[PDB]
């Protein structure tokens, strides 16, 4: 499995739902 | 009960204007006095960052709730989190965090309730600055391929460990960004998609044999005539076909090339571009392979189907495509997964709520329908051979459930496999509802509203609204610990607005908020704020808006257009120069959604909302003499390679100039600052680093909205 939405201008396997 | 707001006088630092930089765009002259900020290495740009950091620190020092927010966020996120497990051979794998680890740890088990063994712990490398983005386990479960960052660039190095003893293989694969590692069923190696050695152009598809140097990897595909085409790949569950997807830009459209691995005389060594069957050789539509039975493939597609559908085609008769599951007239088919040998799990989005359907793979017939509560289902990773499907559910008030659905033995039951619990939080005191509000053109905009149960709709509550609005991205009401602090300890109302440009109602929803219609996105967001005010949740000046990247653009355009509606604005790594975004790093991939200023028709759309070109003093408009910009925080990492920080810096300089430093006694009293994270990239910040950012953000918002702490 590898990173989704990779081309798009978007932020956010995050360590924590801060 | 209002508190005191910002009152200390602000010392805005001097920022030089280059008055000679003027560009002509089709007869329109556009000045760019902060052009020099586009060079991150100059002493002047470094000084600008130092000066803005100093200003931001002085303002944040007056936000006395930052420490309270920080400790409460820490307390609310301090709970163990188990990711969705996936199976290889007879081993299970998942991510785990005991609650406050910098990054998630990758674990392996012999059974679902057996002792977990740590396979890779990112916390041991560079204090857990970065976590894992690429993780891939071989079919026999003997090898684990994973991506590590070296420094602050987006470039990843792939390493491989043996799961038996955690020993590293010597193999190292460089010049990877977002490539998967797709294993062949012989366990001899994997496909991956690197870039050539020294920009990210001319991406290749390669095969790496275990035990060899990268220089020996087999070339399968490249296209020097189309350097900007990028690649994704996949192997079928039977191991027989390698699928290469070719994409152009950000559009949801791709080619599909199919390579039959069983027909190769001496396996992949036979190629020491390969002869692909070019099933789809245009960019007309999206296609994702779901299953195959020999040469008969099942695809998800948006071809003549803005809400998507499942279709079937035989590679031996590739002109004849047949609907398996027709396009719904109302609901988006978000994803589909073949499971339990002969079934499909379909994830539909129905008015921004998930619905899972179990269907027969051969006939497409509906067997069971499972509506999901407000929130999000994701991470369905089960493969065709697996009889048990796992997935994750999260919501504004639900931190995380891993559900299990055993399709063989109990297919209608979602069983709780793991359940996260927020410490010292009573879910039953709060509620989340969905309402539909009119935009300017009448269009129904769904919003989610979260608040304490039984609040009076008297306009007194601080309100935070979040949106994105672009790129077909679906904004789901997922769990955030900081949001719970806002609801509980600031008496907040939280709103998530599903504006156009997203994908929530399919491709027509996306297209109604892109290119010439990008302004619809901002109108939708504004309309949602107007609803929250008219209905009595809040008032203008007690509304905070927040968004990141394309959502940072959303925030900046809305405060330019309607500064009177907002009390606080927080734009994280926003795209702020819409005339020049295409010139930096991967910004050129976004011209599909935005257009490009090199074409006159598109320049004309862009100039009307480009944030750095639309900063105007609101108090100079008649009847608006009491209006100022909201207190504004522009957040960015100093080395964001996705959205270069020059965007943020140029907006900050422009706002400070137009509103504050170009006048001797400005009506603009609300602070305009940047929070610049030092030594940070775009990708996933460590737990405590992220908490520090979010605490700063909420402390600033509390002070800007004059909202007291409760507790």
């Amino acid at each position: 499995f590898s990173a989704s939405y990779s081309s798009k201008p978007i932020q956010t396997n995050a360590s924590a739902p801060v | 009960m209002a508190t005191s707001g910002f009152s200390k006088p602000l010392h805005y630092p001097p920022v030089r204007r280059d008055e000679t930089v003027v560009d002509d765009y089709f007869g329109v002259k556009v000045a760019d006095p902060y052009r020099w900020l586009e060079d991150p290495n100059s002493e002047e740009t470094k000084e600008f960052v130092d000066n803005q950091e100093k200003l931001a620190n002085s303002v944040l020092e007056e936000c006395e709730l930052i420490d309270k927010f920080k400790q409460k966020i820490i307390d609310f996120v301090n709970f163990p989190r188990c990711g969705v497990p996936f199976r290889r051979a007879n081993k299970y794998f998942h991510f785990y965090n005991s609650g406050l680890q910098a990054q998630n740890v990758f674990q392996m088990q012999d059974d679902l309730d057996g002792k977990p063994e740590v396979l890779y712990d990112p916390n041991l490398r560079e204090g857990g600055r970065s976590g894992l983005s690429l993780y891939s386990v071989s079919e026999d479960a003997k090898y684990f391929a994973f991506g590590i960052h070296s420094g602050l660039t987006e470039w990843v190095t792939i390493k491989i460990l043996k799961t038996e003893d955690r020993s590293y293989l010597p193999d190292t694969l460089e010049w990877v960004k977002f490539s998967p590692a797709i294993w062949t069923h012989d366990n001899k190696g994997f496909f991956y998609c690197p870039y050539p050695p020294l920009s990210a152009v001319n991406q290749e598809a390669r095969y790496h044999f275990l035990g060899t140097d990268q220089s020996e990897d087999i070339l399968l595909w490249r296209d020097l005539e189309n350097p900007a085409h990028h690649l994704k790949c996949q192997i079928t569950d039977d191991g027989k076909y390698f699928l290469l997807y070719i994409l152009d830009g950000c559009d949801d459209a791709n080619k599909v090339y199919c390579l039959d691995l069983t027909k190769l005389p001496n396996g992949l060594e036979s190629f020491r571009s390969a002869p692909f069957m070019k099933l789809i050789d245009s960019f007309d539509a999206s296609y994702t392979a779901i299953a195959n039975d020999g040469s008969v493939f099942t695809f998800q597609t948006n071809k003549d189907a803005p809400r998507k559908k499942l279709v079937r085609v035989d590679l031996n008769n590739p002109s004849v495509w047949t609907d398996l599951v027709p396009e719904s007239k109302k609901d988006l088919l978000e994803s589909a997964h073949a499971v339990n040998e002969n079934q499909l799990i379909l994830r539909y989005l129905s008015d921004v709520k998930h619905v899972l359907e179990i269907r027969d793979l051969e006939s497409g017939a509906l067997q069971h329908r499972l509506p999901i509560d407000i929130g999000s289902v994701d991470g369905i990773t089960a493969r065709r051979r697996d009889s048990v499907v796992f997935f994750k559910f999260t919501s504004i008030l639900t931190p995380g459930i891993v559900y299990q659905c055993d399709l063989k033995n109990d297919p209608t039951q979602l069983k709780i496999f793991r359940e996260s619990v927020v410490p010292d939080f009573d879910r039953s005191e709060f509620e989340v509802k969905q309402v539909f509000v009119p935009s300017k053109d009448g269009t129904k905009i769904p919003i989610f509203i979260a608040a304490r149960k039984g609040i009076s709709l008297d306009g007194s509550h601080p309100c935070e609204m979040h949106g994105y609005g672009g790129f077909g991205i679906n904004m789901m009401p997922t769990f955030s610990a900081s949001r719970i602090v806002f609801l509980k300890h600031l008496g907040g109302v939280f709103c998530l607005a599903n504006i156009r440009g997203g994908g929530e109602y399919g491709e027509e929803w996306h297209k109604a908020g892109f290119r010439d219609k990008k302004q619809n996105v901002f109108d939708d967001f504004i309309s949602a704020a107007e609803y929250l005010i008219s209905s009595g949740y809040t008032k203008a000046r007690r509304v905070a808006i927040e968004g990141g990247a394309n959502g940072g653009l959303l925030v900046a355009a809305c405060i330019n257009q309607r500064p009177d509606l907002f009390g606080c604005a927080e734009a994280n790594c926003g795209v702020m120069d819409m005339l020049r975004f295409h010139k930096f790093t991967l910004g050129y991939l976004w011209t599909g959604d935005y257009g490009c200023s090199d074409k006159e028709e598109e320049f004309k759309w862009l100039i009307k909302y480009s944030p750095i070109h639309n900063v105007r003093r609101p108090w100079e408009q008649p009847g608006n003499e009491e209006t100022q910009y909201p207190a504004t925080m522009i957040l960015t990492a100093d080395h964001d390679d996705r959205v270069v920080p020059l965007h943020s810096f140029k907006l900050l300089a422009t706002m400070q100039h137009v509103l504050c430093t170009s006048l001797e006694d400005s009506p603009q009293k609300n602070p305009i600052i940047a929070r610049i994270q030092r030594k940070a990239a775009h990708y996933g910040r460590a737990t405590m680093t992220q908490i520090a950012e979010v605490a700063d953000r909420y402390g600033f918002m509390a002070k800007a909205l004059e909202a007291p702490w409760i507790d």
